[PDB]
């Protein structure tokens, strides 16, 4: 009909790599995000930013490389290539960690585009959008952790830097400063991811070892009817198995599969809320009743008190080279340490 | 001959389950790869080997195996002649070509099956006798081998005895413990702290002695199987098939793999700290030795020193009363070692010997072993995870122990997997539930 | 089971393909190589050369300390180097 | 009586039992009841345990000041190391509870039973005519409990270094582990998180794809679940519509159409990944730790140029330097 | 069939294909820098 | 920011006279220092006796002075206690005891000079790091 419907027509055309309206947002961003990372990983440094070598060009390996956050001076600045900081200049932008907000913000839109895609492709193919609902979980994580979090802190500098090792310190930090492992929400988080990776494994095996024989071969893979018809595995046998070994067992594939969506998506949602709270530093650091008894009574010791001391050490020995902008100077005598070590 | 209408590509080797001949090429070609390695690696080690430097500081794991059998070494594990190393290496490397020949031959030219090209070699998995017999042949070959060691030790040269009276040295064992009460005693030993089971072997007589028993006991069973068939239970108990037999041998290796991991990690005797590194406990012990030795020279009375907790900076007591080194090292009070024994009394570390019988060679032994504990990183950076780069080293004992726990493990999975397959294969459902006769459907509802 | 695109398999096998890419691929490679080896990359990304982290004596870090006059501050850091 | 024992064996092995007490079960059921019963009592009323062998009792039970999150069953003493400490090895229970005896009684019975639990996951599959291997999936989580409760202690020389039985006690095991082994920088742990992250990921993929491509048979105001009856002949979702959507999300050949290959992958991934994670802990149990890139990148003069690998080392030193305050008397931590 | 050349798939394939090799080339070169 | 010959100029003897090492000797020392020292002196400390380090000042107050090529060299041949009132060649690697510490057999006067030079050059580059321990890592 008209240019719009013709533009549409073209886009929604069934190619090898479906484009679609969504693609107009997805691909530009998704590629820029992936690109910026791959660029910084090998070329840009984090010297003027964290006093750290962070690229292959400097000597870092796939584990130690990363696109480090901007200085703490920048604050929450969007750090646009043409903004007050970089001032249109590219190299400076690079040295001021412009590549972080670049990857961050771009990838962010890229996750919007992608979920939209699922939504758009779902609609076309005429299937229900539970693949999109599910993907809300990963959005929440990215949003709360790479955006909401540092937005509550002093600046982007405390957001997780893009890189393998550069993420491990994000972990260690959270233990040491937020005592994050003791947080009810992080726990739910893991219960879901850990519990989700169980349903995955357990359901898979239950199916492969509860299959009907539809072939004469040993390699039963070929024996499958790509064109529906009968259930390829004995749902009835599976039920009896677990009902006798675990005591409880599914018996409604519709529920067994919905459950599998729920468990890990709910888990990640919870782990997000916990972090949205760590933004304001509203952590789950201590148990007051415990601290009070530990003060008055020097012989009371739990695996909890023990941990808190591990945190003190993490904070004292890391803070210096981890928060350069604070020009920390901790005399050897002030550094907490046990005996001998 | 055999393609996809046998098994899937990635399960290819199972297409040889019933082609005795070709299934022989595999085993003969494979056994070639092991000799090839053993040989080719030894020369690699020797090519890098530096005489005047610890073996453990050179990433060696074969030369130290030869050294233990008393070859190219002398007083204290000093390397004398590198020839036996070069020899053992090249010889194997050659035999690899011979075997490899046969393998390739039997797998792509010779008979694809054996039963007809000679009924002696051809075989039938369910042939309880052929099986019991071939097993019997191998049970003898292994038995001779066990004696091949007893010989090298008693007649041909000896073995490296670190406990050597005059101090570590190659010694000829001419008095193997044959007393069954003792030999087999080991098997009745706890596998926990202190009583360590097999790994507690601590002198060459038992090693040699015990191997004498195994060699005989082994060949004896080799003849017995040659001359027999499984009884009744032996038959109503096991599964008789190509896979089932495999499985049984899989679980067997797994177990030997775990036992080996602990031997190289704990044992001091058959794994001399002189060629490998100091044991885990041995190194923690040496730190205590080192500092009790140091501070004592500065005028400290080790016997009465009180540490932060009020337990005893240098010396404390174990749960059953014996005097041991203090500190976290209290967990390794079961460590025994040439260098440290002369300080032990009838009640454990003697405060008088510690006070004036410590010898320099011991002080530097303790120092050496202290600074060569089995702590290191994947990229080989010796020390604690927080250490700095410089000393490129990872104890041979760490390498061996980890590699073999992984292998030992996966093999236990291998066992479960091939055993699970064999039981379903036998009864016959390893390809799916009979759409028609679905067993579960004939059973009452537990409800 | 199909769309317009010419089945990769066919292309990765066409002698035309290799006749084209045997030229193109190494082309791109040698280019990037030179990008690094000519020191150009260092300037495109303000990344320090092994001899440009600190001034000879100084052992302090060139930490950018304020957003707006950042670029200016960075430039001055390059001034001590040499 | 067709023969008592003959009968017994028919019951035990009976596939008509609500819960299949198998042959492996005969060992499982008792060991697991002991482990469970001892734990629950311990966790609630056990008194302080001198975990580090330095006479500095760590109380970890509810009645002694702990809450669910902090409370735990504390590991046997370090004075004990790897020695066997059965109740009949103590002058009294008072002595046994002080040296952390309950810990061993629990870990040993649990590990024992949890293995038979695997042996059972095979047996029932056999008595039911289904293919084995499910028990092989369960070998991963088991191989972990083993690594964390036995291998690591054997390797380290003491049961006091095994993972405690409690929430916070576990975080302790982790935080310290990291300090002494730098696990986050080890290939095996990474494969572990790939498997776990991936699992949860895939678990969500499958779960959604399927649930979203279900054939309509339900009302607008009726649980979409009822559209399935236990004991159906044909499938309850359009696996061809599922593949149709997912193939377009990414691209066709990068999408499953074979339910069997889908489900194998679904099981293979996590199990394989966790297998490596378990081998990681079992490997770092002999001190072959993660990559140590401390002071790798250095400049033209020799100055040390830090990488994130170094910022990680500081955080590790803090842990090293503060764990086990009073347990060390010497320079190097070789235990 | 009479398949075309420059297609949408082609574009994509190159957006990732081209840069990659350019990087693999860059990196391969770094392996020789020193001090 | 480089290892100039200006940095490789370290005191040769007690009477102020100096010597200038070359980037070859340096690297060579560094390699030798790893081959026969790191084991116990990694990063300038001393694992089997943390009280004595290789910090130049520590070596300055040693007895005799061991903060110059001549000094360290003598030491690597005939080692003594910090007051020099006792020879320790029996429990410390040295030339007069290579039979006991093989790693010291190859070592020739050329090598001893490099190792010595490294010890005086390192702190010049690393500074506080060289002496202190984990606190500075
Ligand atoms: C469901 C199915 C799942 C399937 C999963 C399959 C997973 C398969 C994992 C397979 C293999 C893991 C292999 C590990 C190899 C380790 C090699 C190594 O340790 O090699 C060590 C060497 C050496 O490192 C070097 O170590 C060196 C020095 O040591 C020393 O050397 C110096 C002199 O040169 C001095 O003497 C010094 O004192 C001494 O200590 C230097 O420090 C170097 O600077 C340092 O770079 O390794 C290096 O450089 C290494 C750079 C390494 C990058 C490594 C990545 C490793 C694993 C990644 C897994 C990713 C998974 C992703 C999954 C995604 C989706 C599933
Ligand atoms: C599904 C989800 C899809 C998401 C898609 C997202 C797409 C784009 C996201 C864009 C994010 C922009 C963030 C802007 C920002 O951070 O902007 C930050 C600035 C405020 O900046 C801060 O200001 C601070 C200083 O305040 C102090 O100093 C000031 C003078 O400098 C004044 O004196 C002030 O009164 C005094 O308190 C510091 O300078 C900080 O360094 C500086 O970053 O403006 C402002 O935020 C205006 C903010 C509107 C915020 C909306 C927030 C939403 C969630 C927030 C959670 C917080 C926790
Ligand atoms: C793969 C696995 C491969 C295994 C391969 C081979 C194993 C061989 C074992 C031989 C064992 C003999 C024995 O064992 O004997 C075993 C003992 C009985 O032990 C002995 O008890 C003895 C002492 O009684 C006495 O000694 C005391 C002082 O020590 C007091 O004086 C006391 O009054 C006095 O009566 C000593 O304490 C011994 O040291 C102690 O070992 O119990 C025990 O082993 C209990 C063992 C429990 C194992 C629990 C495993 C849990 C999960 C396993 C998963 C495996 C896969
Ligand atoms: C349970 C736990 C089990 C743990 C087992 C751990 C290790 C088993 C190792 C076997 C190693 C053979 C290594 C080798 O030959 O190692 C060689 C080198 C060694 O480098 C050398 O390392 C040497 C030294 O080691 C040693 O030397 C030192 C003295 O120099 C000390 O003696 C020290 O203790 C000793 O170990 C020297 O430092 C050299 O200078 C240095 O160059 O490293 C390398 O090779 C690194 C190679 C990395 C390969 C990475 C592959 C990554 C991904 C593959 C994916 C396949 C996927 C298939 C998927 C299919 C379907 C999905
Ligand atoms: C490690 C040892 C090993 C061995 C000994 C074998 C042996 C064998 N395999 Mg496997 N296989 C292996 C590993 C191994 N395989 C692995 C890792 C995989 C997974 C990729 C497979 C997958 C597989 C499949 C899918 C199939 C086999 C089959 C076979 C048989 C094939 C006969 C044939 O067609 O020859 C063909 C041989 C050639 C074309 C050339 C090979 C030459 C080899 C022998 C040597 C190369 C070395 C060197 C050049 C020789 C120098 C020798 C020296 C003395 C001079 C044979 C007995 C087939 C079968 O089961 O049939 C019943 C089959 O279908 N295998
Ligand atoms: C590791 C096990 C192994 C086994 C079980 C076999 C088994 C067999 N082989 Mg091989 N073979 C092997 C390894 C093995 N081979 C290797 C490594 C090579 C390469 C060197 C060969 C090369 C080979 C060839 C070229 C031929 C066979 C043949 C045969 C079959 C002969 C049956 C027959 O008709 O009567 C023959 C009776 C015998 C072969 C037994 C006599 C063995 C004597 C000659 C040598 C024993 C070895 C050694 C010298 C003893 C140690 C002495 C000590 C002092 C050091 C038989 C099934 C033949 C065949 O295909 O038949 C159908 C054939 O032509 N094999
Ligand atoms: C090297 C491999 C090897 C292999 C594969 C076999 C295999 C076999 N042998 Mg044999 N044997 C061997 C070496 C070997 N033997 C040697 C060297 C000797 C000389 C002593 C013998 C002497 C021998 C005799 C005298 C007999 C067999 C028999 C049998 C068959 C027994 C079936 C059975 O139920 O066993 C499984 C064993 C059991 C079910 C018993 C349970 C024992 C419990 C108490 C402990 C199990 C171990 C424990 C859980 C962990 C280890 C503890 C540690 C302290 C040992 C079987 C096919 C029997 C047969 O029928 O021969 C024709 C028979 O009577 N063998
Ligand atoms: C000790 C002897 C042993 C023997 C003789 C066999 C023999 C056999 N196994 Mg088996 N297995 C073993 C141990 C053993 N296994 C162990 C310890 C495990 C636990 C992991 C398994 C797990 C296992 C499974 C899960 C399966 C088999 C299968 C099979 C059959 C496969 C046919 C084939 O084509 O190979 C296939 C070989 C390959 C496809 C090669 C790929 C190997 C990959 C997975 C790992 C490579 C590891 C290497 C170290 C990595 C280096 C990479 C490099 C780039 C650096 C065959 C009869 C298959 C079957 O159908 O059995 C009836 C099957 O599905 N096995
Ligand atoms: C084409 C389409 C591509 C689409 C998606 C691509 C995703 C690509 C990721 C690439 C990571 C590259 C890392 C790299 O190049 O490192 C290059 C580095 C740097 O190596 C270092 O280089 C320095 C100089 O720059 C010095 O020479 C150092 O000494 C040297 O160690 O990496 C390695 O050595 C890596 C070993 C990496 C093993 C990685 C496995 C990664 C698996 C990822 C996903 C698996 C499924
Ligand atoms: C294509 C999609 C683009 C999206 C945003 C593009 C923004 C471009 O913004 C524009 O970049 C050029 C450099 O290329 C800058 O030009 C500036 O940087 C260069 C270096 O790169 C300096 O030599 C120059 O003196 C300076 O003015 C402009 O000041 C800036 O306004
Ligand atoms: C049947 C729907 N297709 C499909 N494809 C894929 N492909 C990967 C690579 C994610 C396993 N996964 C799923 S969910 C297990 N489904
Ligand atoms: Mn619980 Ca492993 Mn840090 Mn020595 Mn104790
Ligand atoms: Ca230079």
């Amino acid at each position: 009909r008209g240019w719009f419907d013709i533009l549409d027509d073209w886009l929604k055309r069934d190619r090898f790599v479906f484009v679609g309206w969504s693609g107009i947002l997805l691909f530009p961003c998704a590629y820029l995000a992936l690109g910026g990372w791959l660029t910084g990983t090998t070329f840009v440094t984090s010297w003027y930013t964290h006093g750290l070598a962070s690229s292959y060009l400097e000597g870092c390996n796939f584990l130690t490389v990363a696109v480090s956050t901007p200085a703490n001076s920048m604050g929450h600045s969007l750090l646009l290539l043409w903004g007050p900081e970089a001032q249109g200049d590219f190299t400076r932008w690079c040295q001021l960690g412009g590549l972080w907000t670049f990857i961050a913000l771009h990838g962010a839109f890229g996750l919007i585009g992608f979920m939209l895609r699922q939504f758009e492709i779902a609609r076309l193919v005429g299937v229900r959008p539970y693949n999109a609902i599910a993907f809300s979980a990963p959005i929440a994580v990215f949003v709360s952790v790479f955006l909401i979090y540092p937005l509550g802190q002093s600046s982007w500098f405390f957001a997780p830097s893009f890189g393998v090792a550069a993420i491990f310190r994000f972990l260690l930090f959270f233990q040491g400063f937020h005592n994050w492992t003791l947080n009810p929400f992080h726990m739910m988080g893991v219960a879901g991811v850990l519990g989700g990776a169980l349903l995955c494994a357990i359901h898979g095996a239950t199916v492969e070892n509860t299959l009907f024989q539809d072939g004469e071969g040993a390699s039963t893979f070929r024996a499958f009817n790509p064109t529906q018809a009968e259930e390829t595995y004995s749902m009835v046998t599976a039920n009896r198995f677990w009902s006798q070994i675990f005591g409880i067992a599914f018996s409604n594939k519709r529920w067994l599969h919905f459950f599998m969506l729920f468990v890990p998506v709910t888990g990640l949602w919870m782990s997000a809320i916990g972090v949205v709270g760590l933004a304001l530093n509203l952590r789950s650091y201590d148990f007051i009743s415990q601290e009070i008894r530990a003060a008055e009574d020097p012989e009371f010791e739990t695996f909890y008190t023990k941990n808190l001391l591990l945190n003190e050490g993490i904070r004292a020995w890391m803070a210096p080279q981890d928060q350069p902008h604070e020009n920390f100077v901790f005399p050897e005598e002030v550094l907490p340490r046990g005996n001998a070590l | 001959d055999q393609e996809s209408s046998g098994f899937a590509w990635w399960a290819g080797n199972a297409r040889l389950i019933n082609l005795s001949g070709k299934l022989l090429g595999a085993h003969v070609a494979h056994a070639g790869l092991i000799v090839f390695w053993a040989g080719a690696m030894t020369l690699f080690e020797l090519a890098h080997f530096i005489p005047e430097k610890p073996m453990y500081e050179q990433g060696l794991i074969l030369i130290p195996h030869i050294a233990t059998l008393g070859w190219g070494v002398g007083p204290g594990g000093e390397v004398v002649d590198t020839f036996p190393f070069f020899v053992v290496g090249v010889v194997h490397l050659i035999s690899s070509a011979v075997l490899g020949f046969g393998g390739v031959y039997h797998a792509i030219r010779g008979p694809e099956t054996l039963e007809e090209y000679s009924s002696f070699f051809g075989y039938d998995w369910k042939d309880k006798n052929k099986m019991t017999t071939i097993l019997g042949f191998h049970l003898i070959v292994l038995g001779i081998g066990a004696l091949l060691l007893v010989a090298k030790a008693m007649f041909f040269g000896g073995l490296y005895d670190t406990w050597a009276p005059g101090g570590g040295d190659v010694r000829v064992i001419t008095n193997p413990t044959l007393d069954p009460r003792v030999i087999f005693g080991y098997l009745l030993k706890s596998p926990f702290g202190g009583e360590g089971w097999i790994v507690s072997v601590n002198n060459l007589e038992d090693v040699v002695g015990g191997h004498i028993w195994i060699g005989l006991i082994c060949i004896a069973g080799g003849i017995w199987h040659i001359l027999t068939t499984p009884f009744g239970w032996a038959r109503r108990a096991f599964i008789w098939s190509g896979e089932a037999y495999l499985s049984y041998s899989l679980g067997a290796l797994s177990m030997m793999g775990f036992i080996a991991t602990c031997f190289v990690w704990f044992n001091n005797t058959v794994y001399p700290s002189e060629f490998y590194g100091p044991t885990g406990p041995e190194a923690s012990q040496a730190q205590a030795m080192t500092f009790l030795i140091r501070d004592q020279k500065l005028g400290a009375n080790v016997g009465s020193a009180q540490g932060p907790t009020g337990l005893g900076k240098y010396l404390m007591r174990s749960p059953t009363g014996e005097i041991i080194f203090g500190g976290e090292t209290m967990r390794f009070w079961d460590f025994r070692g040439p260098w440290l024994e002369p300080l032990r009394g009838p009640n454990g570390l003697d405060l008088n010997k510690i006070k004036n019988d410590i010898q320099p060679w011991q002080e530097r032994r303790a120092a050496e072993y202290m600074t060569h504990a089995p702590l290191g990183s994947l990229n080989s950076v010796g020390g604690v995870a927080t250490e700095i780069n410089s000393v490129n080293f990872v104890s041979p004992r760490s390498w061996l122990a980890t590699s073999h726990f992984v292998l030992a493990f996966f093999f236990l999975v291998g066992h479960l997997w091939h055993a699970g397959r064999a039981r379903a294969a036998a009864a016959g459902f390893e390809k799916g539930i009979d759409r028609e006769s679905e067993p579960v459907l004939s059973m009452p509802s537990l409800d | 089971g199909t769309t317009g695109e010419r089945p990769f398999s066919d292309i990765i096998t066409s002698v035309r393909y290799w006749v084209i890419h045997s030229i193109t691929i190494p082309a791109l490679f040698i280019a990037g190589w030179l990008f690094v080896s000519t020191g150009l990359a260092y300037d495109v990304f303000g990344t320090p050369r092994p001899d440009s982290y600190y001034a000879q004596e100084q052992r302090s870090i060139p930490l950018v300390t304020d957003r707006f006059e950042a670029k200016q501050q960075v430039e001055t850091f390059l001034e001590q180097l040499k | 009586s067709a023969n008592l024992w003959e009968r017994f064996c028919n019951w035990v092995t009976s596939t008509d039992n609500r819960l299949y007490v198998g042959w492996f079960g005969v060992i499982m059921i008792p060991t697991l009841l002991a482990a469970t019963i001892c734990f629950v009592i311990a966790f609630i009323a056990a008194p302080p345990v001198d975990i580090d062998g330095i006479r500095e009792p760590v109380s970890g039970s509810l009645l002694y000041g702990n809450n669910i999150i902090t409370g735990a069953v504390v590991p046997s003493s370090n004075a004990i190391g790897l020695h066997f400490y059965p109740i009949w090895e103590a002058a009294s229970l008072d002595e046994w509870l002080y040296n952390g005896g309950p810990y061993q009684l629990i870990i040993f019975h649990f590990l024992l039973g949890a293995s038979c639990y695997m042996g059972r996951q095979w047996e029932l599959s056999y008595r039911l005519g289904m293919r084995p291997w499910i028990c092989v999936a369960y070998s991963a989580p088991l191989a972990s409990a083993f690594a964390v409760f036995l291998i690591y202690p054997i390797g380290q020389g003491s049961f006091s270094d095994g993972m405690p039985l409690g929430i916070s006690g576990t975080f302790n095991f982790m935080i310290v582990f990291q300090a002494e082994h730098n696990i986050l920088m080890h290939p095996f742990h990474q494969l572990g998180v790939a498997g776990v992250f991936g699992g949860a990921l895939f678990c969500a993929m499958h779960g959604s794809l399927v649930t979203s491509s279900l054939i309509r048979e339900t009302t607008e105001t009726e649980s979409a679940n009822y559209g399935y009856k236990f004991g159906q002949e044909e499938e309850t979702y359009n696996i061809v519509a599922a593949h149709g959507y997912f193939g377009r999300l990414i691209f066709q050949y990068a999408s499953f159409n074979n339910s069997r290959s889908l489900h194998f992958f679904l099981a293979a991934w996590p199990v394989v990944g966790v297998w490596f994670t378990a081998l990681g802990i079992s490997t770092m149990a002999f001190n072959l730790n993660g990559f140590n890139f401390n002071h790798s990148v250095i400049d033209a003069k020799g100055n040390v140029i830090n990488t994130w690998a170094d910022i990680i080392n500081r955080a590790n030193l803090g842990m090293e330097v503060m764990h086990e305050r009073n347990a060390h008397n010497f320079p190097l931590d070789l235990a | 069939v009479s398949y075309p050349i420059f297609t949408v798939r082609w574009v994509a394939v190159h957006t990732l294909a081209v840069p990659t090799i350019f990087f693999l080339g860059a990196i391969a070169a770094m392996q020789f820098i020193q001090r | 920011a480089e290892l100039t010959p200006e940095v490789l100029t370290v005191p040769l003897n007690s009477e102020g006279k100096t010597i200038t090492l070359t980037e070859k000797q340096y690297l060579e020392g560094k390699r030798l220092f790893q081959y026969a020292c790191a084991s116990c002196h990694v990063g300038g400390i001393t694992k089997t006796n943390p009280s004595l380090d290789l910090r130049t000042e520590t070596l300055a107050l040693a007895t005799p002075p061991r903060d110059n090529i001549e000094g360290l060299v003598d030491y690597m041949k005939n080692p003594t206690t910090y007051d020099g009132e006792q020879e320790i060649a029996e429990v410390h690697p040295s030339l007069r005891s290579a039979d006991i510490f093989p790693k010291m057999r190859n070592l020739t006067e050329k090598d001893l000079v490099a190792i010595a030079g490294h010890i005086l050059v390192e702190p010049k580059i690393l500074g506080d790091k060289w002496g202190g321990g984990k606190v500075y890592y």
